[PDB]
């Protein structure tokens, strides 16, 4: 599962 | 401290340059120096701080996972080296998490009065305790898990009172807290429920948003949906 | 030195683990410690040393290029920060190159008697002087360029006497020396001629090779061809 | 232009 990335990309 | 002789504005400028050069350890050091100037951070500056440390610890986490997988397979006797090196990487990771938590405690959280800043920092606090929990095994593992939970919970309570359900910080917080429930707290049903309710309440508020806000909120909604697809 | 208390074999084992974990700075430190034990390196160990430092300096070079491009565009007054930070990265890069060159001089090259080991180390010497030449501007830039040339030339002379034209070290040396001619020495015709003659002489010796040797030689031949396509 | 990579990949 993924958490929020540091940047929108 | 170490960056004590550099101007705040120069540290911020160099953190932006370090990100462009993919020098995330430098970026984190510049942002630590900026925080230590003692002033509050703007929205953009909070994102520089988070990007820097998220990338540094993210690389450490990936290396720890590679080493932990090799160590578990070893347990022919390869000697102590795999465990020693996993321990080295683990100590480094813990040190970075302790550094970030120390910046949040001295004194970013206590000076953050606006809901957006306070939620941002409490989400970070939950995340760095979560990273500590990923490698914890000893007498403090329960307490580390509870510290992550408590930080995320306080952030959730503020966000639900003070921000709309599409706010990207509120959404990212819910995303990360749902990952906490699934991966750390052994609560997959809580993780699924949180992700679903967050997604649905954001969907129902998209009509209020401009095109650029819509893009941000739907991007994080897709991350929630990607986890729900993995978990169900 | 810093790794002075760790066994040679443990340093080698940890360098292999560090590569799997993509921890190239650690890998380089472990291999520096191994070299400093004072024994000669095997083929596999030479490749660990080269992989480690090539990856570390490769990241520094990429960051230096990003910063140098920003600096050249700046020359609104952005203040001294871009130049200062480019200088910081440049000094770090020079320090790593000096470290590698110091390992080669104390005492890897002088103890390397077999053609394969001596060529490998002289190719590395040429490469790290080439990386110094990429950032050099002052009174020593000509001397740095000549030091790269001299190391590559000695490696070429040994390789042409002692190795077949398909040997992968001989091929990689010619590839890198051709890059030196094109990018550093302002000698594009020498670069093209070297790459062409190397490619053609390797092609004519492929018939002697096993399947696995053929794969290695043709892989480097394709790199030579890729540069020739870019340069012509 | 490309120089030799550290590994065959
Ligand atoms: C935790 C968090 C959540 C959102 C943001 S942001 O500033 O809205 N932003 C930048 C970081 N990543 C991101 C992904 C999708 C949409 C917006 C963002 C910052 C921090
Ligand atoms: C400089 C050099 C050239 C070849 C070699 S190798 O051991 O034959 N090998 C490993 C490194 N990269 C590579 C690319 C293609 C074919 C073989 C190799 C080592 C060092
Ligand atoms: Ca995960
Ligand atoms: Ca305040
Ligand atoms: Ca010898
Ligand atoms: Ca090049
Ligand atoms: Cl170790
Ligand atoms: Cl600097």
């Amino acid at each position: 599962a993924g958490s929020i990335p540091g940047r929108r990309s | 401290g170490a960056m004590g002789s550099m101007e705040r504005a120069s540290l911020i400028q160099k953190a932006k340059l370090a990100e462009q050069a993919e020098r995330y350890e430098d970026m984190a050091a510049f942002m630590k120096g900026a925080v230590e100037k003692g002033e509050e951070l703007s929205c953009e500056e909070r994102n520089l701080l988070s990007v820097a440390y998220k990338n540094v610890v993210g690389g450490q986490r990936a290396a720890w996972r590679v080493l932990s997988s090799i160590e578990q397979k070893s347990n022919e006797e390869k000697g102590p080296e795999v465990r020693e090196y996993r321990e080295k990487v683990e100590t480094e990771l813990q040190g970075v998490c302790d550094t970030v938590l120390g910046l949040l405690d001295s004194h970013l959280i206590k000076e953050a009065g606006d809901a957006e800043s306070r939620v941002f920092y409490l989400k970070m606090k939950g995340d760095y305790y979560r990273y500590l929990a990923e490698v914890a095994t000893g007498d403090d593992k329960k307490r580390i898990i509870d510290s992550a939970r408590s930080a995320y919970q306080e952030a959730m309570d503020i966000s639900k009172k003070e921000m709309p359900p599409t706010n990207p910080i509120r959404l990212g917080l819910a995303l990360n807290f749902s990952v906490f429930h699934y991966e750390i707290a052994n609560s997959p049903e809580e993780a699924i429920s949180l992700a679903k309710t967050t997604f649905d309440e954001a969907m129902a508020d998209l009509h209020t948003l401009s095109e650029d806000s819509y893009k941000d909120s739907t991007l994080i909604m897709q991350l929630l949906r990607d986890n729900l697809t993995l978990w169900t």
